[PDB]
């Protein structure tokens, strides 16, 4: 028993996407189809179920009015149409059939036994935004750094003193905010005695937005 | 397939304990009532009572309430019938039986039956009494062979010289546990005051021999 | 037989029974179109035992038994073999070897009213669990304590029936569901209920 | 409460007989059922009619059931030799104590030869027996076909019940049947009454012999 | 609605770990069956346990499930490399006006291929520059830890704050240990109105809390 889903989709925001899922084997033990979505590096979210024999569909509160689930009893295919797309709609969309080893048919205790391979839907905005850059001042050795805030898309590159400073530099992998923008931090460990005699500039480049910032990180007074 | 297998035939004496059994196969033993039915010799069917073995819940017929115990054993799929002190009147064939379905209540499934024979009396030789004739034609005279145990008896007439017209009836098993029996012979009426009629009763188990002469009234 | 099985009489009854006093409708000598049931977009639950919803229209039975009543949503799971809970224990018990289908649908819009609908009852207390298909309608005061009740309600002396109080704003597990259990009987006898040949 | 059937019925191969069954109560509040069973000698009863009219597979046609108010009825159409058995009426009422009741029973005879009326011989207690402080009235019944009789006793005119031992019929060598019935009394009971009476019923026909203490 | 799983669980080859699933009286507590799912790195979820404790064919003997009260639990004995995955518990929920199927947050299970490394934490308060731009971010930087699973809790004075927090999934450094970072967004007026703010980092049952204050 196979569940075969339609190919990956790249859509723009406010768009519509209709993903497919065909069964292969028989209805002889396939009664419900559920859709479950997973945003990259996230958990699973049940989206909806359709009862294959009757076409009655039940949707998650989260997507009520943005989703419809249909089925075609002849081709054993179920469909999932997601309207008015958003950035955080980017996810892998799985179809799955209900199962329970106690009864034949459908019930509340149905586990998803067979899964589709998955359909990744990417909601792509070709937009750009340049970073705001802020100094993370230090209080042996001292940590100081740059905060690179609210840029899109990836990547930004960071260097210290035009690349003259390599020792003890840690540029952290960026965070994807729920606003769809990225934020990044780069920290360097330097001698305390060099503070207020060595100037520390961090060089942020963001090619996508044609922005360069050279940010002077000085000890607070 | 549903089957009820009962324990073998029991032969007991008055006062003894008895536990007969009924083991069920082929179905969910704990999901159905089991019924016991009694059939005394030559008599009809009596519903004794039911047990639900998954629970040991029992309903007794008012008749059998307090004279028998019905019990269960989930684990071996067996249902029992229990006496403390058997009467002779407990002599019967016993059936366990089950409904057809959860919805059809008629006893469709039956055991094979277990025969329970309660013997009451010890070896006793019979008493013998003349059955005198009344008054061409025939007269009927005979011998009453009363109160003996066990079977059989041998009746002959005139030491076996007389056989035609002889009818020795099969013996009644009395409630007292003892046997009684009759033997009549049909003879001409022109013989009553001539031919002597003697019946020779022989009870081999007791080792008793009685000769009783049957004289006109 | 051209006779069509009177499923309408059961599923579309308008009045439905409390669980404790569940109705039974014998179904005999007709052709059953189970298609009418499994095609309906009403049934949130359709659990079949020893039988398959697909297989239904190709199957023959001696008789069919339709038991119907109303319960809470959370209790739908209890209308099944080998279950426990106030309903399976005290109200409606299926046997381990049950053959049939359990069909349930949400009836909030029918069986709920603002302020709560207190008509539908269930048995909260019993001295022992029901045997399968047993139906207890008695209202003997239940002795919870050590004092005899003598048919008087009071402390440790409870009326055995409780109201559901279905109100439309409840969560589903506390919304009313109508349930029909179809029992499929199979005796060594000619069948009277078959699917479309 | 108690279901009454006729003690026996009979017919010859090809004929139709009808066993009646009387005294069936019911409750609409619970489940009910009226069943017929057939029992061959030494064997468990077989269900012949369930749910008043319905018939199992493997059970021949010919057999049919019906009910009128409180009276159920079984009809064996086109009698065959294998039909010779005892037949029992049965009722279930879920809310009765007892729930299950079996009828009084009916012996069906399928006549393999012509019907033969019984000859009855009645013997008073011998004076020799009355000396031993006992009394037995012997009622011997022979040469009847088919092998089904009821024997009822009468003192003066009203029936006796206690001290009545009766054999079941047994086939003679000529293929007719013989039975006996004994009535135990005290010599006190015997001498006091006007007369005792042995009454034999065979095939709806009655034979009554009477013996008197004073002779 | 959500079921409550631990975010991270770890074990060495051959050991036994458990993953807990906590719900309410609308799900597990109501008596609804709990199902477990196993998701290996770049693959679809697999049914691991159905109906509390029953295993589908082709699922090793060493997996077992149990349910009790409002809680479920998955047990993996003698775990091996193949067991490193995300584990989801799942049941039904009857709280809302409609049917609701509900998953846990997931549990990352690390098969320990390397000795544990405790995290280094650096906390930066908002810069003056940012405060002048009428914004405020606290920066928490976490590095050199193994296994690569950490959880971060922000606090204002004593009180936890859940709003305006963004945290990275940890990622391997070149040294094979992991780095992660967490940001707390405030208004300058929020920042100013507490005595201090804390970044609290939990890793394998141990905790580092660094604290910054406006008035220093
Ligand atoms: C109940 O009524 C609905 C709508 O009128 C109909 O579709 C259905 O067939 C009826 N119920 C049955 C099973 O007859």
């Amino acid at each position: 028993v196979q569940l075969v889903q339609s190919g990956a989709e790249v859509k723009k925001p406010g768009s519509s996407v209709k993903v497919s899922c065909k069964a292969s084997g028989g209805i002889f033990n396939t009664y419900t189809i559920s859709w479950v979505r997973q945003a990259p590096g996230q958990g699973l979210e049940w989206m909806g179920r359709i009862i294959l024999m009757s076409g009655m569909a039940n949707y998650a509160q989260k997507i009520q009015g943005r989703v419809t689930i249909t089925a075609d009893k002849s081709t054993s295919t179920a469909y999932m149409e997601l309207t008015s797309l958003r950035s955080d709609d980017t996810a892998v969309y799985y179809c799955a059939r209900g199962f329970n080893g106690n009864y034949y048919g459908w019930g509340d205790d149905d586990a998803f036994d067979i899964w589709g391979q998955g359909t990744l839907v990417t909601v792509y905005s070709a937009s750009t935004k340049g970073p705001s850059v802020f100094p993370l001042a230090p209080s042996g050795t001292a940590a100081l750094g740059c905060l690179v805030k609210d840029y899109f898309p990836e990547p930004v590159t960071v260097s210290w003193n035009s690349g003259a400073l390599t020792s003890g530099v840690h540029t952290f992998p960026a965070v994807l905010q729920s606003s769809g923008l990225y934020s990044l931090s780069s920290v360097v460990t330097v001698p305390s005695s060099s503070l207020g005699t060595q100037t520390y500039i961090c060089n942020v480049n963001h090619k996508p937005s044609n922005t360069k910032v050279d940010k002077r990180v000085e000890p607070k007074s | 397939q549903v089957r009820l297998v009962q324990s073998g035939a029991e032969v007991k004496k008055s006062g003894e304990s008895l536990k007969i059994s009924c083991k069920g196969s082929g179905y969910s033993f704990t999901s159905y009532w089991i019924g016991w039915v009694r059939q005394m010799p030559g008599k009809g069917l009596e519903w004794m009572g039911i047990i639900y073995p998954g629970d040991s819940d029992t309903r007794y017929s008012p008749s059998f309430q307090g004279q028998v115990t019905i019990s269960a054993d989930k684990s071996i799929s067996t249902v029992y019938l229990q006496w403390s002190s058997l009467k002779a009147s407990d002599t019967a064939m016993y059936y366990c039986a089950r409904q057809w379905s959860h919805y059809t209540y008629d006893y469709y499934y039956w055991g094979q039956g277990t025969l329970v024979t309660i013997s009451s009396a010890s070896t006793k030789g019979p008493s013998v009494f003349p059955l005198a004739p009344s008054s061409g034609g025939t007269a009927a005279l005979g011998c009453l062979v009363k109160d003996y145990f066990p079977e059989p008896v041998t009746v002959s007439w005139n030491s076996g010289a007389l056989t035609s017209g002889v009818h020795t009836f099969p013996a009644v098993l009395q409630s007292s546990g003892l046997y009684s029996l009759s033997s009549v012979v049909t003879v001409p009426s022109s013989s009553l005051g001539t031919q002597t009629y003697i019946c020779n009763v022989n009870h081999k188990p007791s080792n008793t021999k009685v000769d009783k002469k049957v004289e006109p009234k | 037989i051209t006779n069509l099985c009177p499923f309408g009489e059961v599923f579309n009854a308008t009045r439905f029974a409390s669980v404790y006093a569940w109705n039974r409708k014998r179904i005999s000598n007709c052709v059953a179109d189970y298609s009418v049931l499994y095609n309906s977009a009403s049934f949130s639950t359709f659990k079949c035992y020893g039988v398959s919803p697909t297989k239904l229209n190709d199957l023959c039975f001696t008789n069919v038994y339709a038991d119907s009543f109303v319960i809470r949503g959370d209790e739908v799971r209890q209308i099944a073999p080998g279950q426990t809970g106030k309903i399976a224990d005290y109200n409606y018990k299926l046997p381990d070897d049950f053959t049939g289908c359990v069909i349930a649908w949400n009836s909030n819009n029918l069986d709920s009213k603002v302020g709560g609908n207190y008509n539908y009852l269930y048995r909260l207390f019993r001295k022992s669990n029901l045997k399968p298909f047993e139906r207890d309608i008695s209202t003997e005061i239940y002795q919870a304590g050590s004092t005899p009740c003598n048919g008087v309600e009071g402390f440790n002396c409870y009326f055995p029936l409780q109201s559901y109080g279905f109100q439309p704003t409840n969560g589903v597990g506390y919304q009313p569901y109508r349930v029909v259990v179809l029992s499929f009987e199979l005796l060594h006898a000619p069948a009277t209920v078959c699917g479309p040949k | 409460s108690v279901l009454t059937q006729p003690a026996s019925v009979s017919g010859s191969p090809g004929q139709s007989i009808t066993i009646s069954c009387t005294g069936i109560s019911s409750d609409v509040g619970g489940y009910n059922s009226v069943s017929w069973y057939q029992q061959h000698p030494g064997k468990a009863p077989k269900l012949m009619i369930y749910d008043v009219t319905n018939r199992p597979s493997g059970v021949s046609n010919r057999f049919s059931g019906s009910k009128s108010g409180n009276t159920a009825s079984l009809t064996i159409s086109g009698l065959q030799a294998e039909d010779e058995a005892d037949y029992y009426c049965s009722s279930y009422t879920s809310s009765s104590t007892p729930p299950y009741v079996f009828g009084t029973g009916t012996k069906v005879s399928v006549l393999g030869q012509p019907k033969a009326a019984p000859s009855v011989t009645l013997f008073p207690p011998s004076s020799e027996e009355l000396q031993a402080n006992k009394a037995t009235l012997v009622c011997l019944i022979s040469d009847f076909y088919p092998g089904a009789v009821t024997v009822a006793w009468k003192a003066d005119s009203s029936p006796v019940k206690a001290g009545v031992e009766t054999t079941t019929p047994s086939k003679q060598s000529n293929n007719k049947y013989a039975a006996s019935s004994y009535l135990s009394l005290t010599p006190e009971q015997w001498k006091s009454h006007r007369s005792y009476s042995c009454q034999v019923t065979h095939e709806g026909s009655t034979v009554e012999k009477t013996v008197a203490p004073t002779e």
